[PDB]
């Protein structure tokens, strides 16, 4: 059984891994090179605040630390 | 030092090629196309906002435009695929048959002139206008 | 830099003056070769509104040629095949982190047959 | 460079004067519109008329064999089918123009943004690696090092 949820916490682990590389791609926004630039963005793209979305960052990374 | 698996010094990585960090416009200079149809000047103010239709380059002509020619009035047709469609002697002679090899369907059989003249001498008079 | 160029769905402007050519005249020649006899069903105005017709045609698609190279004189460097590879690019680099995404998603069906379960 | 400025200057020449052309070819298009439109039926109209066929098949002659001239950049430059169907949709090509460059720059910051959301990853999970384990300290330092290498295409904007 011991074995048994190491083995889990393995196949979560690397689940964890997947779904924060999901976050990161799907939740990310738009941000300056250059204040001259143009901004703009659309409909089809999940625009987030940059603080929680730091924040979420952050308790994944909190999350990927604590399974391990 | 504690060796760990796969984790190795040597190897490198070097960025993209080309880098999406950067504005790639201006990387490969397409910063006149940016400025020529970029929405607001680069100093703050809005620019001119361009018209939908293409009233501004059919406006230099003298003539009976007053609509505009769409897919919707029944006035045009659609040409694209046939707008589409596609086919010793040095590389000049070759290069005039290259400029001959079109020329053939602008003499008679094709475009007999007298039969032309045959057809448009039988035109009446007046136009039915509603 | 280098870009992979893609030709695909693309034509040259000497090939679109030549088809629009040869397709204003073959239907030229082709309104000649219909209306050369003149009967009951096909009056002479029948002709004459059929011939108007057909140069309206022939002023509309004439007048979209113009339009198309009024904007042709748009582009100075002409480097329109440089921005096509640049965005067949950016589908290229804006892909390539959904299919590390699939590859590591991959790795991890790969793992459901192996383990070793409790013993019995 | 020299080669590509001097025949973009004779891009710029030989569009210059195929306006010309198309133009004058539409101004025969109004006059003999107007003369189907005014027709007297007199043989002076139908003459006339014969003459304008004349001038616009030799119009579209002289556009026809510079379509097919070598010393042309009728065939390097370069025409897709979405301007050409957007025309033909009654719809001005600048639209089209702006929006496929729009479009470039919104893969640009979409990208740009994949990259610095990455790296906020990155580096905050190295932070936290370290912060667990005190023993990988010199690996997570090597691994940011590589992964952060020498500017060469950053620097620059």
């Amino acid at each position: 059984d011991r074995l048994t949820q190491l083995q889990i916490c393995l196949d979560q682990m690397t689940e964890q891994f997947c779904a924060t590389l999901n976050y990161i791609d799907k939740n990310h926004g738009f941000e300056r090179l250059t204040v001259n630039e143009p901004q703009m963005s659309d409909k089809h793209a999940t625009v987030v605040p940059p603080e929680e979305f730091s924040n979420t960052i952050d308790e994944l990374s909190t999350d990927i630390i604590l399974k391990t | 030092p504690s060796y760990y698996y796969y984790v190795d010094p040597e190897t490198t990585y070097t960025y993209q090629q080309p880098n999406p960090l950067q504005d790639l416009i201006s990387v490969y200079g397409l910063d006149d196309i940016s400025r020529q149809v970029a929405r607001t000047n680069l100093d703050g103010t809005k620019a001119v906002k361009l018209r939908k239709s293409y009233k501004n380059q059919i406006a230099d002509l003298s003539g009976k435009f007053s609509t505009i020619p769409t897919r919707e009035n029944g006035k045009g047709g659609q040409i694209a695929h046939i707008l589409f469609q596609n086919n010793n002697m040095s590389e000049q002679q070759w290069r005039e048959q290259l400029r001959n090899r079109d020329i053939a369907l602008f003499q008679p059989p094709n475009f007999d002139w007298d039969l032309c003249s045959s057809v448009l001498s039988q035109f009446e008079r007046s136009y039915p206008s509603e | 830099p280098a870009l992979p160029h893609v030709e695909i769905n693309q034509v040259s402007l000497a090939l679109v003056i030549r088809n629009l050519t040869v397709f204003t005249m073959k239907e030229l020649a082709q309104y000649m070769k219909t209306n050369v006899h003149t009967q009951a069903n096909e009056p002479n105005s029948a002709k004459k509104i059929r011939f108007l017709q057909l140069i309206i045609f022939l002023r509309t698609q004439f007048l979209k040629l113009y339009v198309l190279v009024k904007w042709t004189r748009t582009i100075k460097q002409n480097n329109f095949h440089v921005l096509i590879d640049l965005l067949n690019w950016f589908r290229t680099t804006n892909m390539n982190v959904n299919n590390c995404i699939w590859a590591l998603k991959s790795s991890l069906n790969s793992m459901t047959n192996a383990k070793l379960p409790n013993v019995d | 460079m020299n080669g590509n400025s001097t025949n973009n200057e004779q891009l710029q020449q030989e569009l210059a004067t195929t306006q010309d052309q198309v133009a004058s070819i539409i101004e025969s298009f109004v006059e003999l519109g107007v003369s189907i439109y005014d027709f007297p039926g007199t043989p002076e109209a139908t003459k006339g008329m014969i003459t304008n066929l004349q001038r616009n098949v030799d119009r579209l002659y002289k556009l026809n064999v510079r379509s097919n001239d070598p010393q042309s950049s009728l065939s390097k430059v370069d025409i897709p089918l979405e301007v050409v169907q957007y025309i033909e949709d009654g719809r001005n090509p600048d639209i089209y123009t702006r929006e496929f460059v729009e479009a470039i720059r919104r893969s640009n910051q979409y990208q740009r943004g994949k990259m610095h959301g990455l790296k906020q990853l990155r580096d905050s999970l190295a932070d936290k690696i370290v912060d667990e384990f005190p023993e990988l300290k010199e690996p997570v330092e090597d691994i940011i090092k590589r992964t952060s290498p020498i500017d060469n295409v950053s620097n620059t904007h």
